[PDB]
């Protein structure tokens, strides 16, 4: 089976600028019989099915703007966007048009390169209504930031945490082009009442020093 | 030997196989496209083992048989290609689930694809197709070759095949034929020596240097040899001095020279065709159905009216159907309502000028019934080419001809009418009809005349004669249909194109003419008109008293033979001092001028 | 014009089977290939197989180990795909797409997709807990432990939409989903404006409204 490798995994391009996405296949896709490269490019916005942009490496589908372009041959292929528009942000996929099993690439998200913004950090203690059920969840929110890369550490009485937290990130905002993160620390009511100091440490490029929001159990 | 092609697509269970079988067995050359679509796994494919050449494209789609054996297939011409691109199209030849899939494409003798590319895709269990050097087969360098996405778990190619095979066997190997030849050959060689090119009549490659060594003919095939043309129908005979039919004659059916066209094919000119052109008609000549020019217009048969029909009379909605009609299968009825219009059926009155459509009619099988005629039309000259009234179907009390109550008609005007095969005749109440009194109906009406004539109450014979309405002096005792020498039943002396004449253009007049059973026929053009003497004794260039231009043997000819092909080469001649055509020198190439070698070309 | 409408969402227990329909229109259904592609939540695209609508000749991916079978109905112009012996990993959005022509396997027309989720968990309503706030202040609701996806969250019955961030659900170890929905508002509006989140879970017919207090 053929393997499709796309580079990079994520790309940040400013508006109006040019974006290139690479794709490398394990086996050749060039057909010597007609000198045609059987390579396909897709575009998928979140929540909706993929859209066909280019087939046979360089040929565009009816309706696809001129700014989208495909090049390359054999095993190395590239998808270029001369002037990235606001509607061009999505994940892009590489696909083999040669033969079985028509393997898709792992994909690559394209985001708008925005001015660096530091996240607003908030901490939320577990409600009394949840404690009655014996479950305790602590939430740390990071609001409206760029770039996406962020490190969120939970600290219970200054002890690091692992395997007990889950985080979720929203899609890039259509208005301010930022990201938001929500991390939830889940503990038992027994484990929760054993400790006092609960804090989340946030490390971001927009922050000179790691911001830590802390609170004690009760008040 | 030669079969037609199907022209369908992927469009389509038991009938489809029947249609395919009867169609391709036992043929060798497919004049069209070979399309094998939706065929079962255990279907007999031995009826395709004789196919050597396909002029169009080969389509093998969604079949369930394991192997497709075409061991005699050598050439796919590609005069018609699939999707504008492919001479060979193989796709989807495998079952929904079952092991009924095509695994082998046996084209072990496939040597040449003159035009078009190859498409072999999405055949789950088809193997060995990725090992074949298709460039060795496909002549056109710009044609697309797409062979991919087929069988994946395939057996290695046999060691004898050296990596190229149509099957896993040792006799299933592919034999490469593309060779390196010198520049002198235009890509057509069987060896590398400049004196080893293919014949000029070879479409592509060849096995040798001869007529008979081509893979495919550039034009035609004559019993093994690729020829520029099929043997001519006519050949100049040196002893009879005219064109005689060639015994070795063959006709063009596609790209093969055949002695006789298939069951439903006629011979026009030099070729076998589906149907005869509008300007020619079908006639039987020397066993074969040939097309010959009609000499005017072609015979056309139309249905009539009255007895055994949907129309009781010809009207505004009928008259247009008799265009260019020479024979009428049935009868003709002219009724009061038909001529003046039928208000009940909302049919308008008939336009008298449209009646001229019957001028081409030569025969009426049934009866002729005229009970209404336009006032300004004082005759039936519209039926001036009408020769025969069959009377196979009768009207009223057994009548085949009926002219009734036409108060404006002065003369009949049936100047070509020679036979009324059966029935009775009723001509009455035409108060101003003259000329018919002296007519001898015995010569026209077939059989015993007694009581089959009902002719009275017309214009009295006394009034006609007193008014001068009698027959032309050139008419015989038979009578006439009207005034003039062209309205006689028979002539006293001679006739010239339906008109009675005293004499033909024997001694003077243009054109000159000869006599044949009291009829005048013109002499061959190229007969020198003789002053005070007969020009010809009959029709033909050999019956002339003197030639206008030249003389070749016994015939008179406009131009001396200048390259007319005979049995063993062309034949050239020159006109001498007495304008007679003499043969040229035996060592002359193209021209003549004179008898000596120095006059050549 | 050319459309491809798939069937609704499906929820199955491990070991069961799913049959997804895909009705085509706007073109001659017979002369076309229909491919099926699945996509796990947050993951990439994966080709499962194709089928020619005319005859029904298919081609499946070997990685599914003979669990996939595809059929076509010419009469209804509908494509069907079936997965046997379902697993947790077969939770994906399953797409139905058409090849553009015979010469390219590229998928030009897609369906809206159907969410097939496979889990041993039973259908459970959501437990909504308030995220109490303590210039701008943040507050929200913790929609925890529900099944299946998805769930609908709005603030103040649709009136409040500015600064609202509803995070995508996360699949917990228990097999129940959980997400948060936050909103940032001025600290001056905390004592005057009432903030209530409207949580609606359709598959279990659950409607929860919780008022967030500081
Ligand atoms: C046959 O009938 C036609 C039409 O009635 C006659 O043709 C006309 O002759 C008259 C003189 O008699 C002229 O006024 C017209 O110009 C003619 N009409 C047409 C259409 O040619 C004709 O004379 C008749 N023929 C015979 C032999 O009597
Ligand atoms: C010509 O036809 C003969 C049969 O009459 C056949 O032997 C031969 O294969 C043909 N040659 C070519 C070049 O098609
Ligand atoms: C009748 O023949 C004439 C030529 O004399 C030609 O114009 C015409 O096409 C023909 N009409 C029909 C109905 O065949
Ligand atoms: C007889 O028919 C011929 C066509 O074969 C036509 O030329 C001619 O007009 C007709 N004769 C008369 C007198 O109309
Ligand atoms: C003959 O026709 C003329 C007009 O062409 C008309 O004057 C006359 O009435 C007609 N004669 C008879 C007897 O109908
Ligand atoms: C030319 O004609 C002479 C007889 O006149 C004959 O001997 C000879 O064979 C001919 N030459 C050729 C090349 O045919």
């Amino acid at each position: 089976d053929i393997v499709m490798t796309q580079s990079p995994d994520s790309l940040a391009v400013s508006l109006g600028e040019r974006a290139t996405i690479n794709c490398k296949s394990s086996q050749s896709v060039l057909n010597s019989g007609n000198q045609k490269n059987y390579l396909t490019w897709y575009q998928q916005k979140p929540g909706q099915p993929p859209k066909l942009l280019i087939y046979w490496a360089s040929t565009r589908e009816s309706g696809v703007p001129d700014r989208f372009s495909g090049s390359g041959s054999g095993t190395d292929f590239t998808l270029t966007i001369s002037s990235l528009q606001a509607e061009d942000v999505a994940v892009y996929y590489c696909q083999s048009d040669y033969s079985y099993p028509y393997t898709f690439g792992q994909g690559t998200k394209l985001e708008i390169k925005r001015t660096v913004a530091a996240p607003s950090v908030f901490i939320f203690p577990p409600s009394d209504e949840q404690l009655k059920s014996g479950t305790a969840s602590v939430v740390c929110l990071l609001n409206n930031f760029y770039p996406r890369e962020a490190k969120v550490q939970w600290k219970v009485d200054n002890a690091l945490q692992s395997g007990n937290s889950q985080e979720s990130v929203t899609e890039q905002d259509s208005k301010d082009s930022t990201y938001s993160l929500s991390s939830t620390l889940t503990l038992s009511k027994a484990d929760y009442e054993k400790h006092k100091v609960y804090a989340c440490e946030v490390t971001h490029q927009g922050l000179s020093s790691p911001v830590t929001k802390s609170f004690n159990r009760g008040e | 030997a030669v079969c037609p092609g199907t022209l369908n697509g992927l469009s389509v269970a038991e009938n489809q196989y029947q249609t395919l079988y009867k169609l391709y067995e036992r043929c060798e050359v497919v004049m069209g496209n070979l399309e094998i679509v939706l065929t079962g796994h255990n279907a007999d494919l031995s009826f395709l083992q004789w196919i050597r050449e396909v002029t169009g494209y080969v389509l093998v789609a969604m079949n369930e048989f394991s192997t497709l054996p075409l061991p005699n297939l050598r050439v796919v011409r590609g005069t018609q290609v699939y999707d504008g691109k492919f001479a060979i199209f193989v796709m989807l030849n495998y079952n929904t689930n079952s092991s009924h899939a095509l695994r082998q494409l046996r084209l072990t003798q496939l040597t040449e694809i003159l035009s078009g590319g190859v498409y072999i895709e999405k055949n789950d269990k088809l193997c060995h197709m990725d090992t074949i050097d298709w460039r060795d087969i496909v002549r056109d360098r710009d044609a697309e070759i797409v062979v991919k996405d087929n069988g994946r778990s395939c057996p290695p190619c046999h060691e004898v095949c050296k990596g190229r095979c149509w099957g896993p066997g040792s006799e299933d190997c592919q034999t490469l034929t593309k060779t390196i030849c010198a520049p002198q050959c235009n890509g057509h060689c069987f060896g590398p020596n400049p004196n080893q090119c293919c014949h000029d009549e070879c479409a592509g490659g060849c096995s040798g240097p001869q007529d008979t060594d081509c893979f495919a003919c550039r034009h035609f095939n004559d019993s093994g040899a690729c020829v520029p043309r099929c043997p001519q129908p006519l050949v100049y005979n040196k002893l009879t001095f005219q064109l005689e039919p060639n015994p070795h004659t063959k006709y063009q059916y596609g790209g093969v020279c055949v002695a006789s066209c298939p069951h439903n094919f006629v011979v026009d000119q030099t070729s076998c065709v589906r149907a005869c052109p509008p300007d020619k008609m079908e006639v039987d000549k020397n066993g074969l159905k040939m097309c010959e020019p009609c000499g005017g217009l072609c015979p056309k048969a139309c249905e009539g009216t009255g007895s055994g029909s949907r129309f009781q009379t010809v009207d505004s909605s009928n008259i247009d159907g008799f265009v260019n009609c020479t024979k009428i299968l049935g009868n003709l009825d002219f009724l009061i309502t038909g001529l003046n219009g039928d208000p009940w059926h909302k049919i308008p009155a008939l336009d008298p000028e449209k009646l001229n459509v019957f001028r081409t009619v030569r025969e009426i099988t049934g009866y002729l019934n005229i009970q209404s005629w336009p006032p300004h039309m004082h005759n039936f000259s519209v039926f001036s080419n009408l020769t025969t009234i069959g009377g196979r179907s009768l009207y009223n009390r057994g009548f085949s001809l009926l002219i009734m109550k036409n108060l404006n008609v002065t003369s009949l005007g049936f100047r070509s009418l020679k036979e009324i095969s059966a029935g009775r005749i009723y001509i009455s109440a035409n108060r101003q009809l003259c000329y018919h009194h002296s007519l001898n109906w015995t010569k026209v009406l077939r059989g015993p005349t007694e009581e089959r004539l009902d002719i009275k109450h017309n214009r009295p014979r006394r009034d006609c004669v007193a008014e001068g309405k009698v027959c032309d002096p050139l008419c015989s005792s038979g009578g006439c249909w009207g005034p003039g020498p062209g309205q006689c039943l028979s002539c006293r002396n001679y006739s010239r194109g339906g008109v009675c004449v005293t004499h033909c253009n024997f001694l003077n007049g243009e054109p000159r003419e000869f006599a044949h059973e009291a009829e005048c026929f013109s002499c061959h053009p190229e007969c020198q008109p003789m002053e005070g003497t007969a020009t010809c004794n009959g029709s033909g260039s050999d019956t002339c008293a003197q030639c206008a231009h030249f003389r070749d043997g016994p015939h008179c000819v406009s131009s001396c033979p200048h390259g007319v092909l005979g049995a063993k080469g062309p034949i050239y001649k020159y006109p001498d001092v007495q304008n007679e055509c003499r043969p040229c020198h035996e060592n002359c190439t193209q021209g003549c001028k004179g008898p000596e070698l120095q006059d050549c070309l | 014009q050319v459309q491809l409408v798939q069937s609704g969402a499906e929820v199955k227990k491990p070991g069961a089977s799913v049959k997804v329909s895909c009705k085509a229109s706007g073109y001659t259904f017979r002369s076309s290939y229909i491919s099926w592609v699945r996509q796990a939540p947050g993951q990439g695209l994966e080709w499962m197989g194709w089928i020619y609508a005319g005859t029904g000749s298919p081609s499946y991916n070997q990685k599914l180990q003979g669990r996939v079978t595809m059929t076509t109905d010419t009469s209804t112009s509908t494509a069907y795909m079936e997965l046997r012996s379902l697993r947790s990993d077969d939770t994906a959005v399953y797409y139905c797409a058409r090849h553009r022509d015979y010469y390219s396997n590229s998928l030009t027309y897609w369906g809206q997709g159907t969410l097939v989720t496979v889990s041993s968990a039973s259908t459970k309503g959501p437990s909504v807990f308030p995220l109490a706030p303590s210039g701008t202040a943040a507050l929200g609701c913790l929609v925890k432990d529900y099944f299946p996806e998805p769930v609908t969250v709005s603030w103040n019955s649709g009136a409040l939409t500015s600064g609202v961030h509803t995070f995508p659900a996360v699949l917990q170890s228990s097999g129940l989903y959980s997400l948060s929905s936050v909103v940032t508002v001025p600290s001056s509006s905390l004592g005057t404006q009432t903030y209530i989140c409207n949580v609606n879970h359709k598959p279990s017919n659950t409607k929860v409204d919780k008022k967030v207090e500081p």
